[PDB]
C-alpha cells in the first residue's frame, strides 16, 4: 500500500545541481503533504521541508511538487551534504516513509 | 529537553523485553496542530516506518510489537519482546521539538 | 419447459486490486462542507473487508444489500468522504429533517449505495480550543442531493439588516466533531454511491466461468 519509488543514485564532483525523483500510485486531490529528508553524515534523519517551505536552513533546495502522484523532485550546488540526503514520504496513507547521492571517486 | 534517548546498545537478552526512553521539552504539540509523537525503527541502510503514538493513546503500524510509557516529557516506547537479531535503531519525532531527533539501541550480541 | 443444464458466468477482463483503502486508510478528511467524492472504476470491487471491518461503528445500505455487492458491476463508485459529529452521523440519512442534511451533506431518496462511519476520537481530536471542522447554519433551500455548498459570506439569514457588513447573520463557525470529550465525537463517514448500470459496467469482485457456447438451455 502506498509505496514509494525512488531511482538510483547521484554521482558528481563539482558544485553542480542535482535533481532527485519519487513515484507513488493514486487519485488526484487537493491534499498536499509529502516530504522530505535527509541522512544526515553523522546524525539521524533531518528534515529539510514538507509543504514547499523549509526547515531552520538556507533556502538552495526546491520543491518541486504536484497534485496527484506528486511528481516530486531538488537542489541547486552540492557542495555540501551528500550522503543519501533526499528520502520521500507521504503523510496520506499509513505515514509511508522511504529512501542516493554521492561526491567520490 | 532535545529529543535525546537512552543509550541503550547490547543489553537485551534474545528472548527478552526491552525499552527505550527519550526527554522532550513539552509534550502536547504537532506538525498538523494536534497531539502527537512518533517512532521509526531499522538496523541496516534502509527505510524504517513511521509509527504514530498519541498523548492519551497506543498504536500499531507496520509491525505490532509496540505499548509505551509516553506519559511525559520523557517519553518511552516498550518493546514487548525482541526476537533475537530483529533489531534496529530507535528514533523519536515531535512536530515542534528539528522534527526528527535523536541518538537512535544498536545490536542484540 | 426445459431445465437448464449450464450457466454462464461472464464477467469483464478486470486486474486492477481496488484501492478503497486510498480513501478509509486516508491522515486527512475533510470538513462537512466538502468531499472529494473520489472515482473509483476499472477495479475488482470486494466489499467483503469494507463490511466485515472491526473499525467501523455501522454500515448502513439503503439500496443494494451489504451481503450482496461483489456480485454486481457498476459502471462507477464514488466516494463521499467527510467528518462529521456524533449526534448527526445518522442525519445524513433519507430523513431529513435534523439541520444536518439540509444545509451540509445531502444523501439522495433514492440513494442506491451504503454509509460507512466509525468513532475516531484518537484521530481528529484536541485537548481544547477549536479545530478544522466547521458547520453551515442556513442555505435557504435546504440543498439538493450531493450538493457542496462552499460559500461562506456574511448572509442575512436571520433577516437582520447585515448589509454586508455584520446579529445571527454571520458565519457558522462551529468547531464540531473534536470538543475534548457524543456531540464532540468525529466519525469520518464514507458514501459510497454506486451507478446501476447505466454504460458498460467496470467495478466487481473475482468471479467468472464460461465457454460463451449460446446453444443450450443455461442460466
Ligand atoms: C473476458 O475475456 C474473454 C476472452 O478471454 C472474452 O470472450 C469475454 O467476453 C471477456 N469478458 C467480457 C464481459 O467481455
Ligand atoms: C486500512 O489499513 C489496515 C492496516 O493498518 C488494513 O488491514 C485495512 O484493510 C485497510 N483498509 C481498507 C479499506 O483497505
Amino acid at each position: 500500500q502506498v509505496q514509494l519509488v525512488q531511482s538510483g543514485s547521484e554521482l558528481k564532483k563539482p558544485g553542480a545541481s542535482v535533481t532527485v525523483s519519487c513515484k507513488a500510485s493514486g487519485y488526484s486531490f487537493p491534499t498536499h503533504a509529502m516530504n522530505w529528508v535527509r541522512q544526515a553524515p553523522g546524525q539521524g534523519l533531518e528534515w529539510m521541508g514538507w509543504i514547499p517551505t523549509y526547515a531552520g536552513f538556507t533556502g538552495r533546495f526546491v520543491f518541486s511538487l504536484d497534485t496527484s502522484v506528486s511528481t516530486a523532485y531538488q537542489i541547486s550546488s552540492l557542495k555540501a551534504d551528500d550522503t543519501a540526503v533526499y528520502y520521500c514520504a507521504r503523510g496520506h496513507v499509513l505515514e509511508w516513509f522511504q529512501g542516493l547521492v554521492t561526491v567520490s571517486s | 529537553v532535545v529529543m535525546t534517548q537512552s543509550p541503550l546498545s547490547l543489553s537485551v537478552t534474545p528472548g527478552q523485553p526491552a525499552s527505550i526512553s527519550c526527554k522532550s521539552s513539552q509534550t502536547l504539540l504537532h506538525s498538523d496542530g494536534q497531539t502527537s509523537f512518533y517512532w521509526y525503527l531499522q538496523k541496516p541502510g534502509q527505510s524504517p516506518q513511521l509509527l504514530i503514538y498519541d498523548i492519551s493513546s497506543r498504536f500499531s503500524g507496520v509491525p505490532d510489537r509496540f505499548s509505551g510509557s509516553g506519559s511525559g516529557t520523557d517519553f518511552t516506547l516498550k518493546i514487548s519482546r525482541v526476537e533475537a537479531e530483529d533489531v534496529g535503531v530507535y528514533y523519536c519525532m515531535q512536530g515542534t521539538q528539528p522534527w526528527t531527533f535523536g541518538q537512535g539501541k544498536v545490536e542484540i550480541k | 419447459r426445459v431445465q437448464p443444464t449450464e450457466s454462464i458466468v461472464r464477467f469483464p477482463n478486470i486486474t486492477n486490486l481496488c484501492p478503497f483503502g486510498e480513501v478509509f486508510n486516508a491522515t486527512r478528511f475533510a470538513s462537512v462542507y466538502a468531499w472529494n467524492r473520489k472515482r473509483i472504476s476499472n477495479c475488482v470491487a470486494d466489499y467483503s473487508v469494507l463490511y466485515n471491518s472491526a473499525s467501523f461503528s455501522t454500515f448502513k445500505c439503503y439500496g443494494v444489500s451489504p451481503t450482496k455487492l461483489n456480485d454486481l458491476c457498476f459502471t462507477n463508485v464514488y466516494a463521499d468522504s467527510f467528518v462529521i459529529r456524533g449526534d448527526e452521523v445518522r442525519q445524513i440519512a433519507p430523513g431529513q429533517t435534523g439541520k444536518i442534511a439540509d444545509y451540509n451533506y445531502k444523501l439522495p431518496d433514492d440513494f442506491t449505495g451504503c454509509v460507512i462511519a466509525w468513532n475516531s476520537n484518537n484521530l481528529d481530536s484536541k485537548v481544547g480550543g477549536n479545530y478544522n471542522y466547521l458547520y453551515r447554519l442556513f442555505r435557504k433551500s435546504n440543498l439538493k442531493p450531493f450538493e457542496r455548498d462552499i460559500s461562506t459570506e456574511i448572509y442575512q439569514a436571520g433577516s437582520t439588516p447585515c448589509n454586508g457588513v455584520e446579529f445571527n447573520c454571520y458565519f457558522p463557525l462551529q468547531s464540531y466533531g473534536f470538543q475534548p470529550t457524543v456531540g464532540y465525537q468525529p466519525y469520518r463517514v464514507v458514501v459510497l454511491s454506486f451507478e446501476l448500470l447505466h454504460a458498460p459496467a467496470t467495478v466487481c469482485g473475482p468471479k467468472k466461468s464460461t465457454n460463451l457456447v449460446k446453444n443450450k438451455c443455461v442460466n
